[PDB]
């Protein structure tokens, strides 16, 4: 059974640092492309970042470029998202998603409401106290 | 809400699936072996048929 | 001199075109309106050469 | 010799039709090109032969 | 024996004549696929092209310009997942991709959708006609200045209007800079992988404009001509 | 409220896994070592059927292994005669996009469906000889993926909204609805005795459904990607499933777990159609790399390779008597393969 | 761009033998005396290119054709595998 | 202004006006309203709710 577990999150002061861990089991992590998705309160899912099979190709959306760092570990079968310079608007629920097909550059419906190849996700709240 | 209803339906389905009778692999496999052996002579693909009775000449 | 030049050139073209016509005809995938005209053109070159001979 | 020359023209005309025309009728144009490539040179040879004879 | 075979062959030949006639019409028409999120004014385009008269599931619109028929298909009642039913559209002449250039926040989603369509393994030969719909709303928003595109796309600050661009004399230079930046972003995805197998044709489209049909006809003509040239290994 | 239910589900799932492991007495490959290998199989194309305009998406054989039905994306549904190559019917379908077609065991009716979400059934009993749309079914929101005939009045239908339906032809309304999938259902296979049918979906799982009760019995989760093909064993106590991960897996209903997986390192493409032979020894799976592979169901060895298609093999079918195998691809050609001595 | 010019020149060269462009050089020349430079160069020019035009056309459009090469490769591979 | 965008949004159905204005659920199209015959009743209902 393909299952993804997300670890890390909670309350983080703005401008701080955080790390997100995505543990994958039930399939070959190296062969499948990885992705990160977030859902802001009251908004829809939006694509955050992607990393290729070998990590030689990485991309980011405009709102996060230069702030987040995405890395993957094939030996440990885990995917990471390093977050820093957090802003109050970045609060959302982060999902660890997998491109459906192997040995493929595309993946169509990663940011879909009923995607069956994504983890439960975790809550991140950038609120000053 | 829909989420709780879906979870309850899944739990009920799993409960039904669990309470079934299961036969051991060796016993369940022997039936397949016997079926294949018994009908081996009646399989044109496994046993090529002479061209005279073959309708695809 | 002109006779030897064109006789040699026509001979090679016939051999090359004959292989070409056989190739196009045998494969069913290559059967297309574009290839039919190519076969017609290739043939016309052959009849031209043999008649000259 | 004439049919080979016209079949070269047929190939050129066929390519021009493909690029510059948005619709094609293979059943009609293909036969028309074949007749033009073969029949018309025969007419010119026939009239030349008749005149010469 | 002989009578049955003759009857069977006669029926078979009867079906053949019908198929040949069907082959003539099937090749005559050009199939198109219309795609885009609902923020894009896809519906309005459908009404505009309905002028050329010729559970719900997919819908088809037939419009004729210059004596050539198009069949445009749109998927209204379909599931969000599209990795499976998009494969059967690999034989269509082109895919019309409509983008609402005035959303900004949802613009990145359109880029990802275009990226998936462009790089699909089966859609490697289908050209994409990119329609940046309702440019008027984008123009009004840029002049207003309340929302700044720089926040969503930080690169926009270091962007310069292309020299080959041809803005309207009576249009604000800010508007052309914004719209051409969006065009450049899409073309970056188009040229990242697509080199010669299939091409993207950007266009600036308004919902009320009636010129969309002519643009599609010209784009289809270019695609067919390019395909014919490729068959001769000339391009 | 959600946590107490999710944890219980995880505990249950663990219990099922433990039950599966407990009954894993041995491995199928281990007990098949002392079996003579099938050996190389050479199949030649006996009949080539052409005339379809667009790509072939699906096909179905007849009960008598004489007439077959093929559907093409151009909107044509042609009934071919496998022996003399003659065409019996050519149905101009209302919707061009068609994803499946079915042939009734009696042969009086033929069903079809596609992106229109409408299951159209045509009757061939008309005395005039003019085909017509006998019945139309409109109850599915997603795209129509597959459909199989139970009898002249009952039909099992699969759609892309994670729903399977059991329609009654005379009334034209769903009799039973199957709702236990979380992904698009691609295809289903009917058991020989027409009591249970299995369905494979895009959630990398296969579910067994009871036609009468209308409730799922067993769920199998052993695949890594979308399941595209699925077929019953001739004896009905097992079924084989093909997926995009370039692997075929055999599942046993009684064992409630996968038995053996057919995978090759060189093969990295998807799988479109799979079917068993009459005896079930062979597994003919149509692969995405422009050809089909015949596997040994007991040794997981590539018995043979059928490479006679210019594009992906969309569909594959085997006769009831197993004389020949018909494969349809996206090149608008139907190839019939038969063994030779 | 340089690439575009390279493709255009390559495309022009392949299409030249098919269209018989070389014929235009001496199309409009009337009957010139045999003992003349123009006559000698014309005969050598035409009798060389006209003869080899068929050879060039066959090479470019059948032997060098991508579809023909792919078709031959498949048939040879299948025949070798069967054998 | 720009009622066409409102009509398209209503037809698409991704955004439901009921969330922003809960009283829209208990709203009925005015009898005196004169919608176009070829226009969806939902569009007239929404636009007349805004007008009301």
């Amino acid at each position: 059974q393909v299952q993804l577990q997300e670890s890390g999150g909670g309350l983080v002061q703005p401008g701080g640092s955080l790390r997100l861990s995505c543990a994958a089991s039930g399939f070959t992590f190296s062969n499948y492309k990885m992705n990160w998705v977030r859902q802001a309160p009251g908004k829809g899912l939006e694509w955050v970042s992607d990393i290729s099979q070998s990590g030689a190709s990485i991309s980011y959306t405009g709102s996060v470029k230069g702030r987040f760092t995405i890395s993957r570990d094939n030996a440990k079968n885990t995917l990471y998202l390093q977050m820093n310079s957090l802003k109050p608007e970045d609060t959302a629920v982060y999902y660890c998603a997998r491109c459906p097909a192997p040995f493929t550059r595309d993946c169509f419906d990663v940011t879909s409401t009923t995607y069956a190849y994504r983890g439960q996700g975790t809550q991140v709240t950038v609120s000053s106290h | 809400t829909a989420s709780i209803a879906q979870a309850r339906k899944l739990v009920e389905q799993l409960k039904m699936e669990a309470n079934i009778d299961r036969i051991k692999v060796s016993k369940a496999a022997a039936d397949l072996m016997a079926y294949c052996e018994a009908h081996a002579k009646e399989d044109p693909l496994l046993t090529p048929v002479p061209a005279s009775e073959n309708p695809f000449r | 001199r002109l006779a030897m030049i064109y006789t040699v050139g026509y001979s090679v073209s016939l051999a090359s075109l004959t292989v070409a016509v056989l190739i196009l005809a045998y494969f069913r995938r290559l059967h297309c309106t574009r290839n039919y005209i190519h076969m017609h053109l290739f043939l016309s070159f052959m009849l031209r050469a043999v008649s000259i001979f | 010799l004439a049919t080979n020359y016209y079949w070269i023209l047929v190939e050129g005309l066929y390519l021009h039709s493909l690029i510059f025309m948005a619709f094609f009728s293979e059943k009609k144009y293909l036969w028309g090109f074949t007749v033009f490539g073969w029949g018309l040179p025969a007419v010119f040879v026939a009239v030349w032969v008749s005149v010469r004879a | 024996l002989s009578a049955e075979d003759k009857a069977a062959v006669e029926r078979s030949k009867m079906i053949e004549k019908q198929l040949q006639k069907d082959k003539q019409v099937y090749r005559a028409t050009h199939r198109l696929l219309l795609l885009g999120a609902d923020n894009s004014g896809k519906s309005t385009i459908v009404k505009q092209m309905r002028i050329y008269h010729v559970t719900s599931g997919i819908f088809e619109t037939k419009f004729q310009v210059d004596k050539v028929n198009f069949h445009m298909f749109d998927v209204g009642a379909q599931r969000d997942e599209r990795r499976k039913w998009i494969q059967c559209f690999n034989d269509v002449t082109a895919i019309i991709f409509v983008v609402d250039s005035s959303d900004y926040n949802r613009l990145q989603e359109a880029l990802n959708d275009f990226k998936s369509i462009w790089n699909n393994r089966w859609l490697r030969t289908i050209s994409v006609i990119l329609f940046l719909n309702k440019q008027d709303l984008l123009a009004e928003k840029v002049l207003a200045g309340k929302s700044k595109i720089e926040d969503y796309f930080p690169e926009f600050a270091r962007y310069t209007t292309p020299e080959d661009a041809t803005p309207e004399p009576g249009e604000d230079p800010r508007v052309t800079r914004a719209k051409y930046f969006i065009r450049d972003e899409f073309l970056r995805i188009s040229t990242a992988s697509g080199d010669g197998r299939h091409y993207c044709y950007p266009h600036f489209t308004c919902s009320v404009d009636t010129e969309n049909a002519r643009r599609i006809f010209n784009d289809c003509r270019d695609i067919i001509q390019r395909m014919h040239l490729r068959q001769y290994e000339l391009l | 409220e959600l946590d107490q239910l999710r944890q219980e589900a995880e505990q249950l799932k663990n219990q099922i896994r433990d039950a599966r492991k407990a009954c894993a007495d041995a491995t199928l490959s281990q007990i098949t070592n002392n079996i003579d290998p099938v050996g190389r199989i050479q199949m030649r194309t006996r009949r080539t059927l052409r005339g379809h305009l667009a790509k072939i998406y699906a096909m179905h054989w007849g009960t008598d292994s004489r007439l077959l039905v093929s559907a093409s994306q151009d909107g044509k549904l042609i009934i071919w005669d496998s022996y003399t190559t003659n065409k019996v019917h050519a149905i101009p379908l209302r919707s061009s996009w068609v994803m499946t077609c079915a042939y009734a065991p009696s042969g009086n009716y033929v069903a079809c469906g596609g992106l229109d979400n409408i299951c159209s059934i045509y009757n061939l009993k008309t005395r005039e000889g003019n085909v017509r749309v006998s019945r139309e079914l409109a109850g599915h929101t997603g795209y129509l993926s597959c459909c199989r005939f139970l009898d002249d009045n009952q039909i099992v239908t699969s759609s892309g909204d994670t729903t399977c339906a059991l329609w009654d032809i005379e009334t034209g309304q769903q009799t039973t609805t199957f709702t236990g999938h979380t992904g698009d259902v691609m295809s289903l296979s009917l058991a020989p005795d027409t009591r249970l049918f299995v369905s494979g979906a895009c959630d990398a799982s296969a579910k067994l459904w009871d036609v009468r009760e209308g409730m799922c019995r067993q769920t199998f989760t052993g695949h890594e990607s979308d399941i595209n093909a699925i077929c019953f064993f001739p004896n009905g106590n097992a079924f084989a499933t093909g997926s995009d991960d370039a692997t075929c897996r055999l599942f046993d209903l009684r064992a409630d777990q996968e038995l053996m997986t057919y995978s090759h390192d060189n093969i990295i493409c998807g799988i479109t159609s799979v079917s068993f032979s009459k005896s079930g020894r062979l597994l003919l799976a149509g692969y995405d790399d422009f050809n089909c592979n015949v596997w040994d169901a007991l040794k997981a060895d590539r018995a043979g390779v059928l490479a006679g298609h210019d594009n992906r093999v969309s569909c594959l079918g085997v006769t009831d008597d197993g004389m020949a195998v018909a494969t349809g691809s996206w090149d608008s050609f139907l190839k019939i393969w038969n063994g030779s001595s | 761009t340089r690439q575009q010019y390279r493709k255009l020149l390559k495309s022009t060269l392949v299409l030249m033998p098919l269209f018989g462009v070389h014929y235009i050089v001496f199309m409009a020349t009337p009957y010139t005396e045999v003992s003349g430079t123009l006559w000698q160069v014309q005969m050598h020019y035409e009798m060389l290119f006209n003869s080899f035009q068929g050879f060039f056309v066959a090479i470019i459009y059948c032997f060098c054709n991508g579809e023909v090469q792919a078709e031959i490769k498949k048939s040879w591979s299948r025949w070798t595998l069967a054998l």
